[PDB]
């Protein structure tokens, strides 16, 4: 229940994209796309909103001692702006 | 024989610090100035004049 | 900017790693960001906006740090902090 | 690669106060250490000032110091802040042996002994540093004192003549006094840098005297801010001295010169030895009294030998916690009598406080120790 | 409009150039005006100063 | 006696007036340091 | 078994909860002072106790930083201070003493 109930939730048409790439021809794929895809938002949901909700970043620090491990790693970060920001490349 | 740092990166390395020992030198100045009470340049700056009437 | 440019070429070839950057760019960008147009983004770039760039990201900005291992020697939060900043700028 | 690290210079203050790991732990009574260090340089930085102004020639003494805290632009200031530091000089070192003691910090040999020589030192220092004004305190304080090397059998009468320059206090023993008083900082200084030395060995003890290696932080933030705060209060404290109650401390009579004819019946060494005082007179006798005064300090160097306990700090001793405070409070004891007279009640318990004393850190402190191993099963 | 501690911040206290040049054209200006109030404070609190003496003898 | 007498004192004013705005601000800064270890939370995690 | 036995192990009882550790959560063997033989028997622990310890000793190092203390109900219950270190410590004594006593011959 906890499953089917995400499934249903988050696995609609406006959420999906069928990509593909190599020897096809566009249509072809539509062709597909519209014969076995047809009917997933046949019901547009009336008030599950899933949307985003922007997340805090925060200035910390976690350490995990273990003297046993022979080798140390690090990750150190700051907060990036995201997917869209031209400031990314 | 400092010929080894004359290229365009030199160029740009010493321009890029331009504003920063510029900014660098106001502090010093001003620094010396207030440190000093140097009636010469202070008898100019607005307030700051505690040898007026 | 050369390697970012041989980087993109490389990791878009063959059927799999394109396919992938179509559906995940529609999902994310909303649309298909053309070579051409990642080459422009990455043309206007200079030494310029890369100091303006970073230093709106990491110039006395706070970390996220995490630590796994052997970690004695792993600078305090304080210390990783000042070193996110330059006295002499 | 970081040059504050492979430079001969830097690696000696990165580990002094930058990347030195100190307990995440210790609390105020670790910054007398750094206030010793302050009160010394302070001292010998308005002392110095004083010495561009200051003579030495009985004539002239007096009125040089006069001269300096009326004439001297400013001389008032220096001259009151080095009398006012060198009692928090004493408060410090106080509180630093004090710290030691409770917390078992004494555990460290060498430096705890750097610590004792430390101690003779700026003692035998300020105790010249007032002969210097030639006032009356001065005149005779060094008259009381000094003569206890002629309790030394045989030869104690040589010595106190070969300290002296003469047959009493006059010509040659201000100037060899301001000489001292002059290279003895100096020597405690370095001595001081060995103390530290020492110290960089084991790394800083803690409230807990268990061990903090399982948590040690970086010098740097940490205990250099908290060392600044804590300097501070050491200025607020000098200052409100200085600037507000300049003579609270100090004995009005080293005012009005000297004069080897007068002694005026009171006389006290500074307040900073006045335990030592009422332990030397509370025996009748030469040898004993100043052979008392001796271990009254020497036993410090003692103390180790007479650890008994199986936990290093008193953090869980309620016992030796309760001996320690009846330390205190009976060294508080000693120092008010010492300042009075040595008359009816004042001798009796000053006499019953200087057994204390010695039976307390010889005998008691030591057996609460066992007992609480016993207690606790060990 | 953000805040006024935010806009310090970026205009003064972010290059550690102009945040010392603050500081010290801060301590200018600080030393004067630290020095008028407080010594009028000094004042106010006392009058049998030598200043309101002076009235007295402008002659000789 | 004490010639200083007055300017002592009125140093002194300053000297509290001072100690007044830097003993809260150089224990804030203190506090600032402090707190990354003030809050800091420890978890034991031993195998099984 | 006596009814004074039990005046003893209630004096004992007693100096436990003053003596104080068991506030930080400390056990009696976590504030032996180190010297050569507890720091050898230290080293005899078998892993589990001495990580154990490390967490105790960083526990307290940790409250008594804060100056704080732990929860009354969290606190080393006298009687479930297990004594974990003196079986080692005491053959660490027992093995010094034999040399101790082979060097006199
Ligand atoms: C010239 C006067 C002295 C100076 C400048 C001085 C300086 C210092 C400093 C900087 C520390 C480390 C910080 C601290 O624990 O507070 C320290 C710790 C210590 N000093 Fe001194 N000290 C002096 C007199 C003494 C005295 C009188 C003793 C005891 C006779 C002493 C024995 C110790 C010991 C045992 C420690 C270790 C404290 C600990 O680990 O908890 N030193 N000293
Ligand atoms: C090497 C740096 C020092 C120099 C150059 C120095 C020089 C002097 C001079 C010239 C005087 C006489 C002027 C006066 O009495 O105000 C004096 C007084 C004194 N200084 Fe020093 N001294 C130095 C370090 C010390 C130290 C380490 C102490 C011990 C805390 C000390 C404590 C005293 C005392 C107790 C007096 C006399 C007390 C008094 O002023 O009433 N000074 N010093
Ligand atoms: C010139 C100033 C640079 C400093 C180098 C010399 C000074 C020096 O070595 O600095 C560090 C700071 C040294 N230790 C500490 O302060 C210190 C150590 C543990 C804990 C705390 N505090 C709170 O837990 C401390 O404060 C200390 O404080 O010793 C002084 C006596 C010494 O000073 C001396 O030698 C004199 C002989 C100069």
């Amino acid at each position: 229940a906890d499953l089917t109930e995400y499934l249903s939730r988050h696995y609609k048409a406006p959420r999906m994209v069928l990509a593909a790439a190599g020897g096809l021809e566009h249509r072809q794929l539509l062709d597909l796309a519209q014969k076995h895809f047809s009917g997933l938002s046949g019901t547009y949901d009336e008030d599950a909103v899933p949307t985003l909700s922007p997340c805090r970043f925060t200035g910390s620090q976690i350490c995990h001692r273990e003297d046993g491990l022979p080798l140390a790693h690090v990750a150190i970060a700051v907060e990036g702006p995201g997917w869209a920001h031209p400031d990314n490349v | 024989m400092l010929t080894r740092f004359l290229g365009p990166r030199y160029r740009q390395l010493a321009r890029n610090w331009v504003p920063t020992a510029q900014l660098w030198g106001a502090v010093g100045a001003v620094g010396l100035v207030w440190a000093t009470d140097w009636r010469l340049i202070l008898d100019w700056v607005p307030y700051i004049n505690g040898k007026f009437k | 900017k050369n390697l970012l440019r041989n980087a993109l070429v490389s990791h878009l070839d063959g059927t799999t790693p394109v396919c992938e950057d179509i559906g995940r760019s529609l999902l994310t960008y909303g649309r298909r960001i053309p070579l051409a147009e990642w080459e422009s983004r990455i043309a206007e770039v200079d030494a310029r906006v890369v100091r303006e760039v970073c230093s709106k990201y990491f110039y006395d900005q706070c970390p996220a740090v995490a630590g796994f291992g052997p970690i004695e020697q792993l600078p305090d939060y304080n210390r990783i902090r000042s070193g996110m900043f330059w006295l002499r700028f | 690669t970081n040059i504050r690290k492979s430079h001969p210079l830097m690696k000696i203050v990165n580990n002094a106060f930058i990347d030195l790991p100190a307990p995440s732990n210790i609390s105020s009574w670790w910054n007398f250490g750094s206030l010793l260090g302050i009160c010394l340089i302070l001292q010998i930085l308005t002392g110095l000032f004083l010495a561009m102004h200051y003579t030495s020639d009985t004539t002239t003494a007096f009125s040089s110091v006069t001269h300096i805290c009326r004439d001297v632009n400013y001389g008032w200031i220096i001259r009151y802040m080095h009398a006012n530091g060198a009692s928090m000089f004493f408060i410090c070192l106080y509180m630093h042996v004090g710290r030691g003691l409770y917390y078992g910090s004494y555990t460290f040999l060498e430096t705890w002994n750097i610590g004792v020589i430390l101690l003779l030192t700026v003692m035998a220092t300020a105790f010249m540093g007032y002969v210097l004004p030639w006032g009356q305190m001065s005149f005779w304080g060094a008259t009381v004192i000094t003569n206890l090397l002629s309790a030394i059998p045989y030869i104690g009468t040589n010595l106190v003549e070969w300290i002296w320059g003469g047959f009493s206090v006059d010509k040659a023993t201000l100037t060899r006094f301001f000489a001292f008083h002059f290279i003895l900082p100096f020597i405690i200084m370095a001595i001081a840098m060995v103390h530290l030395l020492f110290l960089h060995e084991t790394g800083s003890n803690n409230p807990t005297g268990i061990s903090s290696d399982v948590d040690k932080i970086p010098f740097h933030p940490y205990y250099t801010i908290k060392d600044i705060l804590g300097a501070l209060l050491l200025i607020l404290a000098l200052m409100l001295l200085v600037l507000f109650a300049p003579d609270l401390l100090g004995d009005p009579d080293n005012y009005t010169p000297a004069n080897p004819l007068n002694t005026p019946p009171h006389i006290k060494p500074e307040w900073y030895f006045l335990f030592a005082y009422a332990i030397l007179r509370s025996i009748p006798n030469k040898l004993g009294g100043v052979l008392a005064l001796a271990f009254s300090i020497l036993i410090l160097a003692l103390i180790p030998l007479l650890h008994t306990s199986k936990q290093r700090s008193m953090m869980f001793r309620p016992l030796s916690q309760c001996l320690f405070w009846a330390l205190v409070a009976d060294l508080l004891t000693l120092t008010w009598i010492g300042g009075q007279p040595v008359e009816h009640p004042y001798i009796t318990i000053g006499q019953l406080a200087s057994v204390l004393y010695f039976l307390l850190i010889l005998v008691l402190m030591p057996t609460a120790g066992t007992i609480e191993n016993k207690l606790l099963k060990w | 409009a953000p805040t006024l501690t935010a806009r310090l911040y970026s205009l003064l206290f972010r290059r550690t150039s102009t945040f010392a040049l603050t500081i010290v054209v801060g301590a200018l200006f600080f030393e004067r005006a630290f020095d008028q109030g407080a010594d009028a404070i000094y004042e106010h609190i006392n009058e049998g100063k030598l200043w309101k003496h002076i009235k007295h003898k402008y002659e000789n | 006696a004490e010639p200083e007498h007055d300017h002592r004192k009125r140093m002194g004013l300053k000297m509290l007036l001072m100690m007044g705005l830097l003993l809260p601000l150089v224990y804030a800064m203190k506090r600032h340091k402090w707190s990354v270890l003030k809050s800091r939370k420890l978890a034991y995690r031993p195998p099984k | 078994v006596s009814a004074s036995s039990r005046w003893l192990e209630g004096i004992r009882k007693w100096y436990y909860n003053a003596a104080g550790f068991n506030k930080l959560g400390l056990m009696r063997d976590d504030t032996i002072h180190e010297n050569d033989d507890v720091k050898e028997a230290i080293r005899r622990l078998p892993e589990n106790l001495y990580d154990d310890r490390v967490f105790r000793i960083k526990r307290a190092l940790d409250l008594s930083m804060r100056q704080q203390i732990l929860p009354k109900e969290q606190w080393t219950k006298y009687e479930e201070d297990k004594s974990y270190l003196e079986p080692y410590l005491k053959e660490v004594i027992r093995e010094r003493k034999e040399r101790e006593e082979w060097a006199k011959k």
